[PDB]
């Protein structure tokens, strides 16, 4: 089942709309889920326009002409999820591919940590250095390590949190992954990150 | 095989009304009692409106007073359930239970004083 | 209060089997029907399959026809979903839900009751990677200062970390690990504080790995 907006970007307070078509051609009534990353979806409209229980009145559901829709009156920050619309066959239920939506709001520039490699990590013959960006919007970000000033290529991993609840910021780590053997034949490590019009280098020097 | 079947459900706008109907099979005078219960999502099923087969008298539990009506017809072994000023609240997929062993009438809008059960007819009351 | 609890996923080899189970409470078991919705890494929900004990009613998706076989046990108020044949492609969290006994048939245009309660979901890995326990280093830290602990070369998912078995909630992030080359998963998690308290606070990160059987408390320093 196509639900039309596959991904979804907006900001607090707006109005957002979903739509989802039924696959077969005898129409079954759709019920919506929320689910948070990694957490059970929960249950939000059912019958296709029933509020569940408990369910704060900005969600509501309809029909449009022979598809279905999700409405959230008025996006609040804690409503960045995927949501997820259901059906009935004939003892088959499916499920739609989901829509995903992210809060947007106002730029803000992380605080940029790096660490050294820890001396019990580097005793069994591997660095691992890490680059932290706390609290930034938006997730977009070119994140860049130097050995001194070289640099590196397929050599570095990131990830980065799902939004903060209250405010909408990402977190993102940076793991550059070297040999103790390379790690101490080099002095200067740097991560910079790149947003728009800044970039922001931390660094540290092997005797620190 | 005594068994019970609901029908009657749909979709209703906030204000309209609809009526359901039960029928029993078996033998039908040893009944005691014929009462409607509803279930929706996440909710406990709740006795709406009991019926006293051998005096008529009817039991309605107060969120459904006066809106709703419990009524028999032996001539047929079919009980109703009319269902007046229908909100978005009352949607709910209803049932029909029946029990022949007697109980007490302040039990009888009580989900385990019935032996046994429709499969439901749903009722949706939506905007 | 109603409640549906599993257990049994874990890892298996290709081809194996595995058990899950469904346990629940809080409702009569029988009203009810009980549905197995599983959720491959960063992908949709499946439906699967269900049952509704009390009349014996079972339907199974397409996608596991033959392999999958879901029972119940009214007697304990559990429901089974027994996987045989396993293949990679089965590897997902898999979720147990409650809907009505008799769904389909009230299933039409104007009603759909859909799922209400959920359980929490368990994790099965489908490969022929070994179990391993991971290693933890220490992020040390250096206006307001910011630590945290690297937790390295783990098989399978997933780790929990806390921070002062729970009594640090804030500030903290919990990184999605990584799957590194060599094949084992790595993570980070992070703490910022108030770099006036380094010299009185203790920080002791809580890693647990319930996959191996292992947890590591590793206390934060500051490197001098």
């Amino acid at each position: 089942m196509t639900q039309s907006p596959s991904s979804l970007s907006a900001s607090v307070g707006d109005r957002v709309t979903i739509t989802c078509r039924a696959s077969q051609s005898v129409s079954s009534a759709v019920a919506w889920y929320q689910q948070k990353p990694g957490k059970a979806p929960k249950l939000l409209i059912y019958s296709a326009s029933s509020l569940y229980s408990g369910v704060p009145s900005r969600f509501s559901g309809s029909r449009s002409g022979t598809d279905f829709t999700l409405t959230i009156s008025s996006l609040q920050p804690e409503d960045f999820a995927t949501y997820y619309c259901q059906q009935s066959s004939s003892s088959l239920i499916t499920f739609g591919q989901g829509t995903k939506v992210e809060i947007k709001r106002t730029v803000a520039a992380p605080s940029v940590f790096i660490f050294p490699p820890s001396d019990s990590q580097l005793k069994s013959g591997t660095a691992s250095v890490v680059c932290l960006l706390n609290n930034f919007y938006p997730r977009e970000a070119k994140v860049q390590w130097k050995v001194d000033n070289a640099l590196q290529s397929g050599n570095s991993q990131e990830s980065v949190t799902e939004q903060d609840s209250k405010d909408s910021t990402y977190s993102l780590s940076s793991t550059l992954t070297l040999s103790k053997a390379d790690y101490e034949k080099h002095k200067v490590y740097a991560c910079e990150v790149t947003q728009g019009t800044t970039s922001v280098t931390k660094s540290f020097n092997r005797g620190e | 095989q005594r068994q019970l079947v609901e029908s009657g459900g749909g979709l209703v706008q906030p204000g309209g009304s609809l009526r359901l109907s039960c029928a029993a099979s078996g033998s039908t005078d040893s009944i005691e009692y014929m009462t409607w219960f509803r279930q929706a999502p996440g909710k406990e099923r709740e006795g709406v409106a009991a019926l006293y087969t051998h005096t008529g008298n009817t039991y309605y539990a107060d969120s459904v007073k006066g809106r709703f009506i419990i009524s028999r017809d032996k001539a047929k072994n079919m009980v109703y359930l009319q269902m007046n000023s229908l909100e978005p609240e009352d949607t709910a997929v209803y049932y029909c239970g029946a029990t022949r062993k007697y109980v007490p009438v302040r039990f009888a809008l009580d989900q385990s004083s019935y032996d046994y059960w429709g499969k439901g007819t749903p009722v949706t009351v939506s905007s | 209060e109603v409640q549906l609890v599993e257990s049994g996923g874990g890892l298996v080899q290709p081809g194996g089997s595995l058990r899950l189970s469904c346990a629940a409470s809080g409702f009569n078991f029988s009203y009810y029907s009980i549905h197995w919705v599983r959720q491959a890494p960063g992908k949709g929900l499946e439906w699967v399959a269900y049952i509704s004990s009390s009349s014996s009613y079972t339907s199974y998706a397409d996608s596991v026809k033959g392999r999958f076989t879901i029972s119940a046990d009214t007697s304990k108020n559990t429901a089974y979903l027994q996987m045989n044949s396993l293949r990679a492609e089965d590897t997902a969290v898999y979720y147990c839900a409650r809907g009505y006994q008799y769904w389909q048939y009230h299933a039409s245009w104007y009603w759909n009751g859909g799922l209400d309660y959920w359980g929490q979901g368990t994790l099965v890995t489908v490969s022929s990677a070994s179990t391993k326990g991971p290693s933890v280093f220490p992020l040390a830290p250096s206006g307001t200062a910011a630590l945290g602990c690297l937790v390295k070369d783990y098989f399978p998912e997933p780790v929990t970390v806390s921070w002062n078995s729970g009594a640090l909630t804030s500030g903290v992030h919990t990184f999605p690990a990584v799957l590194q080359s060599s094949g084992l998963y790595s993570l980070s998690s992070v703490v910022t504080v108030p770099s006036s308290s380094l010299g009185t606070q203790t920080y002791i990160c809580n890693v647990n790995h319930k996959p191996s059987n292992t947890k590591v408390d590793k206390k934060v320093e500051p490197k001098s």
